């Protein structure tokens, strides 16, 4: 048994078959698997021919847009000590990674960054989604616009003395036009003042009624000094048609933050084609847990 | 419980004198034992009762089933699943419910399968309980010179015991004085033959001598005295009962096959796991991940429903059998009949009817045959001559038996008749083709009868003659043909009379040897008209002196009789021999009768010859002929007792038509063992208690139901509720059928494992998002697949299954590598390609092209990265990309159903084409329809994307798996084509299951 089924010397068999059998079977599986591979490849090439290069066929799974943030906090918590410097390093490295893409050196020349209104403005249509007029042009977004959170003056961005910043960003969607709420009698309390039609408002608050008092002065920095996103940076034409495109950003400084206590801060954007979801806690709004323990 | 000392042939002391036997046991022949001595021996030896077996509680067997089959492989996972929950609850992270609802689902699978395996687990025989109901409650013992009826259990060795016709023998006795006592050794010999117990000794074999009564028997008539030689577990049918309860059951073929199948499965699961561990170490993953990957791959290769599916498969055939009065106590046994290669049958009560029946008749120098079949479906014997009428008068008048009161409803053959078997057979034949014997008997008043004498060797009687024109006296007599031949001088030929010249005397001798050689018992009938001038109507012929002329009688004709075989016995034996099944007769009957029934049923084909037949045809001694020129052999039990192991092997190895005669029960067990030894499955069909040790060690027992006993009925695995032998032929057809079907269903359930394991292998290797989810694999394995696979069992035959030879146990298996090469190698691979195709399509239409999917899992899984760029530059949050992955699980599951359509169609026929067999199976069609309705329901019902995480599909996706299905159909169709045109080629030794 043990020895024979391994090698017998009368029938010159190994493991059970002879030399010619292993060859017939190996050749059969090589041809079979080769045909399988060729068929799968052909059915994938017809797929490359079906879709378009400038536009995803289905855009229903990404609407309305989300709201992401830097830094990169795990479990949506930003906890760091004001004394130990090796506590907020993982945060600064991220913040820096995000802002490092808005360097002025990158935005230079006429293309593909054209100078746009220093004050919020309306939409700008650079034609259709075609290759006729080549690479489109995107508006320039300067770092300095963000006042106290730019890494140009205080590299740390605030984490050094108990005053952190949070750079909020709206998820890029192809052909998405942001629509802000109108001046009619129905509008949230907050939004009434400084209604600039051309700005999509972003406003943070406290999740619970108690935490209100423990949260200090939320100071928003942005284009034109408003707490929102200028409509002029839309719509987005996609990577293929608009490489070297920069999306607006909004800085938020949480000055006067109570020490040694977990604070739940919920930020929320407002607008017509903006809708929240009780399941996705990043659709339109976002939550952050801040605790400057020192 | 030494088994070898129970397989040996019994021993005794019947050769000793009465007095000598008393010295050996300590007693008084006329006064018995004393109450003090009797009680002293009651404390010395123990009670006279068959003891009970050791018993097994049920929480034991159900629990045994829990840690069995591959339930062990599932335990490592249910328990592991919880361990992670405990860690989460104690480390404080997710209150979610994934892990837990899985440890609960896997645990539930194990518990339910356990119920399915119990339903199939051999039932627990009650051999000893039935046996115990045998011994009567109170025996009659003579102690201190007085007769007393005491509890049979209080009988000891040495006391005096008296029996009376109708009571049971309370223990093994040594007859000391008898008065026409007769016993029924049915339980030991297998014959309802009334043997006589005499105080004298007559045979060297204790079972043949008359001076010994045996426990488990009854004194039919007369009274007798004796001494107790054996009480308890030491008796003969006691040694047989003790051997029966302590002879293992065996392990059926279906089980051994399941063992092999399990082995195979576990082999590829541990091979794929060790390989992806070495691979996970060559790429970089830590040891915690490599070990976790190994455990996942092994558990993933386990099919949850194939064991329970085999249970449902077997049950449907058992119901079909229940329709033809064939009930099987053991579900596993159902298949054993088809795999049997040698059927060891019993004669009296099984091959025959155990009812002496008038077979042949002699009259008018001509042999006449009578119908000897249960339902009377045959040929009449020409009832138009006067000779036959005179014969009916002789037999019907010179006969004292009468039907039992109140049988006016049953047929003429199955009714109860009080009397001997010869007078009963004659009474039944006359009542059959001559009308009511009660009127035939009152039509002629019997005047004087002289009972059968041991010296006269005949039975005679005189009656009045019902002829209203003849007031003479009629005298009739029956007896052995030789004695009656010496008392005649005339012959009733065609009605007239003629002398007894040597011409008809020689015709009578040849007729005697003709009916005798047929294994039948012949009797002679004659009559005479007494002259009313020498014996007037008033003269009384008192039975004292010669009042009747013994000689000068008128012989009318002979009448033979024998136990005939059941209606479908010859045809069934021929059908079994046609299928290559070796038939062997095993009976404790006389070799003349056994051999005659063998040639009459087909065991000894007409033309074959034994060594004695050759020595008789040549007129030379038997020691000269060569035993190789004899195909059929008759082995006697007395000789069987003195034979080595090799000799029995040679007896079965060189003789094709064998018959064991005068064999005890222990020898029956020996013969069955001599068969299994070489390497074949055995089936034993019986009725009496001496078949109990043969039914237990056999692979499958077939007990009759109407003509049987309670021991054979309880010790069997299959019961024939109508004594219709043909059910054996049906079982050999269905066994093979239900065998060929399990292969198809197994290949069907083994093909979907590939498109179920490959996605995780690509998840760990190619670093793409997860294609198939856990809640989808479970919905397939226990949902969709079950109904189409349970329906595969109802498939009809392709060729005549009753033509091929019995399968080989060592070489032909149930699950071979040729199947693995198809399910795991060719069909399952295509199914995997179709699933991955639909997958890539869903991700390409939403924005994730195939070039950007490789290397994304690390960020595709992270719960805190709310900006994942796709091939077009869009930014997807975490929950948004997860919704798409789940919609990919739903379409992957639907692709699996689509490919299972073509798999169920290519699995319907193993060789034949679909355009030949046909889609006449309504269950398979229903399976396809339901399989599709369930997938649509799981995807489109609201709240399913919340409960089970399955999102709706867009109508263009459902068509991504269609081409792969058609291709599977075409490939298997051309496969099942070269096999037909080219028998024995590459395609056959490489892909024919
Ligand atoms: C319940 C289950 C189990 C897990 C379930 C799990 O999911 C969940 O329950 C979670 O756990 C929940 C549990 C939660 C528990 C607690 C939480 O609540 C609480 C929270 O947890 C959170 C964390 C949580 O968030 C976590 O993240 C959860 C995840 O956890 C797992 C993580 O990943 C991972 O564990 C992270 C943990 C950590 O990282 C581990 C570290 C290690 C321990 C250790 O390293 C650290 C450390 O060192 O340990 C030290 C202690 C030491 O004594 C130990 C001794 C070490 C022994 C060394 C010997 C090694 C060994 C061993 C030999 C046998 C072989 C051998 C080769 O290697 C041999 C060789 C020797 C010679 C090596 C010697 C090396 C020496 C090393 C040692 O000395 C030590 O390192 C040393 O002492 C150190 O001190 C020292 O520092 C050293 O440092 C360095 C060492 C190196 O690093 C190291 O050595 C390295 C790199 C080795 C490398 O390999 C080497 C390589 C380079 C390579 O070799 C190489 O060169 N290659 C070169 C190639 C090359 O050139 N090529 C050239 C090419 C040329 O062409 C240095 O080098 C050294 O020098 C130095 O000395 O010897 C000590 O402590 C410290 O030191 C410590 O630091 C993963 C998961 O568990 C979990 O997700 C926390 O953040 C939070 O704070 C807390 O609150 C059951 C599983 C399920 O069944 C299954 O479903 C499962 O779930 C899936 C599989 C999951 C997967 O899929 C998921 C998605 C879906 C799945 O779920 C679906 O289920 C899929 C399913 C699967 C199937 C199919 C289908 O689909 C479904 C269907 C099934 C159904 O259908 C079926 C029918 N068909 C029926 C039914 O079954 O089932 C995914 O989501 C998953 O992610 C995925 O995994
Ligand atoms: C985008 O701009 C980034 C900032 O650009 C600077 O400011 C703008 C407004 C302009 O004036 C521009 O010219 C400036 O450079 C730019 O990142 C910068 O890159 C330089 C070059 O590597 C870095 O200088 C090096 O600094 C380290 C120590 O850095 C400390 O601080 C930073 C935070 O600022 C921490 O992250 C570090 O851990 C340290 O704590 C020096 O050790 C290093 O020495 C090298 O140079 C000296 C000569 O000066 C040599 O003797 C040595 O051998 C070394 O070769 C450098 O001086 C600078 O830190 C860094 N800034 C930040 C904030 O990280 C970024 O690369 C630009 N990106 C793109 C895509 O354009
Ligand atoms: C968006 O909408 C707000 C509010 O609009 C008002 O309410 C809407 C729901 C709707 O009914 C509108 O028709 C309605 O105007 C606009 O801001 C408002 O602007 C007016 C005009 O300046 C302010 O009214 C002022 O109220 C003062 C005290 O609170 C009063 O002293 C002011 O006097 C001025 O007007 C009088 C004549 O009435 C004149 O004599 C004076 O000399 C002086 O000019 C004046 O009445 C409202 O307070 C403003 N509302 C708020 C919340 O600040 C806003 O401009 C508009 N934005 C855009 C871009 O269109
Ligand atoms: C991401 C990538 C995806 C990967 C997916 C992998 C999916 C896995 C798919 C299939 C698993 C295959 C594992 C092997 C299966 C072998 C089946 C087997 O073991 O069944 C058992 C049979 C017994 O059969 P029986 O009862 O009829 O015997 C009766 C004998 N009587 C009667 C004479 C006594 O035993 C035998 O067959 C004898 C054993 C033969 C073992 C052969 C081993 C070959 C394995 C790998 C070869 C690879 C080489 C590749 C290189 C090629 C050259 C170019
Ligand atoms: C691009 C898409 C790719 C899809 C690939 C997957 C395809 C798999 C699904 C269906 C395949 C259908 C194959 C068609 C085969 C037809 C064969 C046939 O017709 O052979 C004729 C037989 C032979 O007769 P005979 O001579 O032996 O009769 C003797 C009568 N005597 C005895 C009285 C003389 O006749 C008979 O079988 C009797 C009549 C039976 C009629 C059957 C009709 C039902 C057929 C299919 C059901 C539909 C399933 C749909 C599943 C989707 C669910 C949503
Ligand atoms: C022909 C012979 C057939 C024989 C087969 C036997 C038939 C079996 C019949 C019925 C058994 C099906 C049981 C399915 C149980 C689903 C339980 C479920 O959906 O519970 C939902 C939970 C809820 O969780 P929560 O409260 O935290 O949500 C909080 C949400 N907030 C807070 C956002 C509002 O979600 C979760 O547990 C999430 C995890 C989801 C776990 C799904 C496990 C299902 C496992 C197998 C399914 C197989 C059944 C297929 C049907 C076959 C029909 C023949
Ligand atoms: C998306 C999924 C797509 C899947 C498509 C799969 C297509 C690939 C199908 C077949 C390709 C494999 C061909 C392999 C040919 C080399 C095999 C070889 O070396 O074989 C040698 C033998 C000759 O040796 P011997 O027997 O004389 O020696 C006797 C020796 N002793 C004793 C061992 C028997 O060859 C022979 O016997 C002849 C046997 C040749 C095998 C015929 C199998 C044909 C199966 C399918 C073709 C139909 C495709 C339909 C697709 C429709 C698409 C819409
Ligand atoms: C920032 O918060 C501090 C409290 O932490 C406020 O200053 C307090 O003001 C109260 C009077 O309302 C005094 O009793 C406390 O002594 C003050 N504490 C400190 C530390 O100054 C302060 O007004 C807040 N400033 C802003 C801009 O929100
Ligand atoms: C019936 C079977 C055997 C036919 C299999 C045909 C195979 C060989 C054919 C089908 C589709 C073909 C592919 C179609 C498109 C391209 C893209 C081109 O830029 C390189 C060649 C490549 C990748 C082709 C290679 C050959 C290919 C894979
Ligand atoms: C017999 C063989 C060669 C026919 C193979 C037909 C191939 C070319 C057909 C069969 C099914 C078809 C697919 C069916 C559904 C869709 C979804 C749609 O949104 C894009 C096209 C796509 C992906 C089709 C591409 C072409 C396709 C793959
Ligand atoms: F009928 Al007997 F052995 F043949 F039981
Ligand atoms: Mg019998
Ligand atoms: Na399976
Ligand atoms: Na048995």
């Amino acid at each position: 048994g043990w020895k024979k089924f391994l090698w017998d010397s009368e029938k010159k068999e190994f493991l059970g078959r002879t030399g010619s059998s292993w060859f017939k079977i190996f050749l059969f599986y090589l041809i079979f698997y080769g045909c399988l591979a060729g068929i799968f490849i052909g059915t994938i090439q017809v797929l490359l021919l079906t879709l378009s290069d400038f536009e995803p066929k289905y855009q229903d799974r990404v609407a309305p847009p989300g709201l992401s943030h830097a830094p990169y906090a795990i479990k949506t918590e930003i906890s760091f000590s004001i004394s130990n410097p090796k506590s907020y390093e993982s945060f600064v490295k991220s913040m820096h990674k995000l802002m490092d893409l808005y360097n002025e050196s990158s935005q230079a020349g006429n293309s593909p960054f054209e100078d746009c209104s220093d004050t919020p403005a309306d939409y700008i249509k650079r034609g259709d989604l075609d290759d006729s007029q080549g690479q489109k042009k995107a508006c320039r977004f300067s770092r300095m616009w963000l006042k106290n959170c730019s890494g140009l003056d205080d590299t740390t961005y605030g984490y050094a003395e108990g005053k952190p910043c949070v750079v909020a960003k709206l998820n890029r969607i192809i052909g998405f036009y942001p629509k802000p709420l109108k001046n009619t009698t129905d509008l949230p309390e907050e939004l009434q003042a400084n209604y600039n039609q051309y700005v999509l408002p972003l406003r943070c608050a406290a999740k619970r009624e108690e935490d209100r008092e423990k949260i200090g002065s939320i100071e928003y920095f942005g284009l034109g000094g408003y707490a929102g996103f200028p409509l002029q940076y839309y719509p987005y034409y996609g990577k293929r048609l608009q490489k070297k495109y920069l999306q607006p950003l909004l800085a938020i400084q949480f000055t006067n933050l109570t020490q040694n206590m977990e604070l739940r801060i919920e930020c929320k954007v407002y607008g017509e084609n903006i809708d929240y979801s009780e399941k996705d806690r990043f659709r339109g709004r976002f939550e952050v847990k801040i605790e400057v323990k020192s | 419980d030494l088994d070898e000392l129970k397989k040996e042939v019994s021993m005794d002391d019947h050769k000793l004198s009465l007095d000598e036997l008393h010295n050996k046991y300590g007693t008084d022949l006329t006064r018995g034992l004393t109450n003090a001595r009797a009680k002293e021996i009651l404390a010395r030896d123990g009670p006279n009762s068959l003891t009970p077996p050791p018993t097994t509680p049920e929480w034991i067997k159900f629990c045994r089933q829990l840690f069995g089959g591959f339930s062990i492989l599932l335990w490592i996972g249910a328990i592991l699943c919880f361990l992670a929950y405990g860690i989460q609850a104690a480390t404080e992270d997710e209150p979610a419910n994934d892990n837990l609802y899985l440890g609960v689902v896997l645990s539930t699978v194990v518990i339910v399968t356990g119920c399915f395996s119990y339903y199939q687990e051999a039932k627990s025989s009650r051999i000893m309980d039935s046996f115990k109901n045998m011994v009567p409650q109170q025996a009659l013992v003579i102690r201190d010179g007085e007769k007393s009826t005491i509890n049979a259990e209080f009988v000891v060795a040495g006391d005096l015991v008296e029996v009376k016709g109708g009571d049971r023998i309370p223990a093994d006795l040594r007859i000391i004085s008898a008065h026409g006592c007769k016993v029924d050794n049915s339980s030991l010999t297998g014959e309802s033959e009334p043997q006589t117990r005499s105080p004298e000794f007559s045979s060297e074999n204790p079972l043949e001598t008359r001076n010994i009564a045996f426990f488990s028997t009854n004194c039919v008539e007369g009274t007798a005295r004796g001494v107790v030689v054996y009480t308890g577990d030491r008796t003969v049918m006691g040694r047989i009962a003790t051997l029966a309860s302590g002879l293992e059951v065996g392990r059926t073929p279906i089980a051994i096959e399941i063992e092999h199948f399990i082995h195979i499965i576990t082999g590829v699961a541990v091979f794929l796991g060790v390989s992806f561990f070495i691979l996970s170490l060559i790429l970089g993953y830590s040891w915690l991940e490599a070990v976790i990957f190994l455990i996942g791959i092994i558990v993933a290769n386990v099919p949850e429903g194939l064991l329970a599916t085999v249970t449902v498969c077997l049950t449907l055939t058992a119901k079909r059998m229940a329709r033809k009065n064939c009930l099987v106590k053991n579900l596993e046994a159902v298949e054993t009949l088809g795999s049997t290669s040698t059927i060891c049958s019993d004669k009296t009560g099984t091959l025959t009817q155990n009812r002496m029946t008038v077979a042949h008749m002699w009259f008018d120098n001509q042999i006449h045959e009578a119908d000897t079949t249960e339902n009377q479906s045959g040929a009449a014997f020409d009832k138009t001559s006067a000779t036959w009428s005179a014969l009916s008068r002789i037999a019907a008048l010179c006969n004292r038996a009468v039907f039992q009161a109140g049988q006016d409803n049953v047929p003429i053959l199955k009714r109860s008749v009080a009397g001997d078997a010869s007078e009963s057979a004659l009474l039944k034949c006359i009542e059959l083709c001559c009308g009511s014997v009660q009127g035939m008997r009152d039509r002629n008043p019997k005047i004087v009868e002289i009972p059968f004498n041991s010296t006269n060797k005949y039975q005679l009687s005189i009656h009045e003659n019902e002829k209203s024109s003849e007031s003479r006296y009629l005298l009739v007599m029956k007896g052995a043909p030789e004695r009656i031949l010496d008392r005649c001088s005339t012959i009733l030929l065609n009605g007239a009379e003629e002398p007894l010249k040597e011409d008809m005397k020689e015709a009578f001798q040849n007729a005697y040897l003709e009916l005798g050689g047929l294994g039948e018992r012949v009797l002679g009938f004659c009559h005479f008209a007494l002259p009313e001038d020498k014996y007037n109507e008033g003269y009384p012929f008192d039975a004292d002196e010669p009042n009747f002329p013994t000689t000068d009688l008128c012989f009318v004709g002979l009448m033979a009789m024998i136990d005939p075989p059941r209606a479908a016995v010859p045809d069934a034996v021929g059908k079994c021999r046609s299928a290559g099944i070796k038939v062997i007769m095993v009976t404790g009957d006389h070799p003349i009768t056994a051999k005659a029934i063998a040639k009459g049923v087909g065991i000894i084909s007409e033309g074959n010859e034994t060594i004695e037949d050759i020595a008789a045809r040549l007129n030379i001694p038997i020691g000269q002929v060569n035993p190789r020129d004899a195909k059929a052999c008759v082995v006697h039990g007395s000789d069987l007792k003195d034979l080595s192991t090799e000799v029995l092997d040679d007896i079965l190895h060189y003789h094709t038509e064998i018959v064991f005669a005068r064999t005890s029960p222990q020898q029956k067990l020996i013969i069955v063992e001599g068969c299994q030894r070489q390497g074949a499955i055995v089936a034993v069909t019986g009725d009496g208690v001496n078949d109990s040790p043969a039914l237990k060690k056999a692979d499958i027992g077939v007990a009759m139901g109407i003509s049987g006993s309670d021991v054979s009925k309880q010790a069997a695995d299959m019961i024939l509720l109508d004594d219709n032998f043909a059910s054996i032929v049906t079982g050999v057809e269905e066994g093979r059928l239900i065998f060929d079907n399990l292969k198809k269903s197994i290949a069907y359930t083994l093909t979907s494992n590939i498109p179920e394991i490959t996605p995780f292998l690509v998840f760990i290797i190619g670093n793409v998002p997860l294609p198939l989810g856990t809640v989808t694999i479970l919905c397939i394995d226990l949902g969709t697949d079950m109904v189409p696979a349970i329906s595969l069992a109802y498939e009809q035959a392709e060729s005549d299954i009753m033509k091929r030879q019995p399968r080989n146990p060592k070489t032909d298996k149930l699950v071979n590598e040729r199947l693995i090469s198809m399910a795991y190698g060719q069909i399952g691979m295509i199914q995997a390609l179709g699933g991955f195709f639909s997958y890539f399509v869903i991700l390409a239409e939403n924005g994730f092209l195939p070039m950007d999917l490789i290397g994304k899992r690390v960020r595709w899984d992270d719960r805190w990265i709310s900006d994942v760029e796709d091939s077009f530059g869009q930014q997807w949050t975490y929950e948004q990309r997860k919704i798409v992955e789940f919609t990919c699980h739903t379409s992957f599951f639907i692709s699996i159903v689509v490919v299972q359509w073509a798999d169920l169609i290519i699995c319907k026929t193993r060789r034949n084409s679909i355009f030949q067999q046909g889609m006449k199976n309504k269950i398979l069609i229903f399976g396809l329809f339901e399989e599709t309705a369930l997938a649509a329901f799981l995807s489109y019902c609201p709240g399913t994307d919340v409960a089970l995480r399955m999102y709706p599909l867009k109508p263009s996706w459902w068509f991504c798996a269609f081409p792969y299905s058609l291709i599977i159909f075409l490939y298997d169709e051309m496969r099942r084509f070269i096999i037909r045109r080219s028998p024995g080629g590459w395609v056959e030794q490489e892909t024919y299951y």
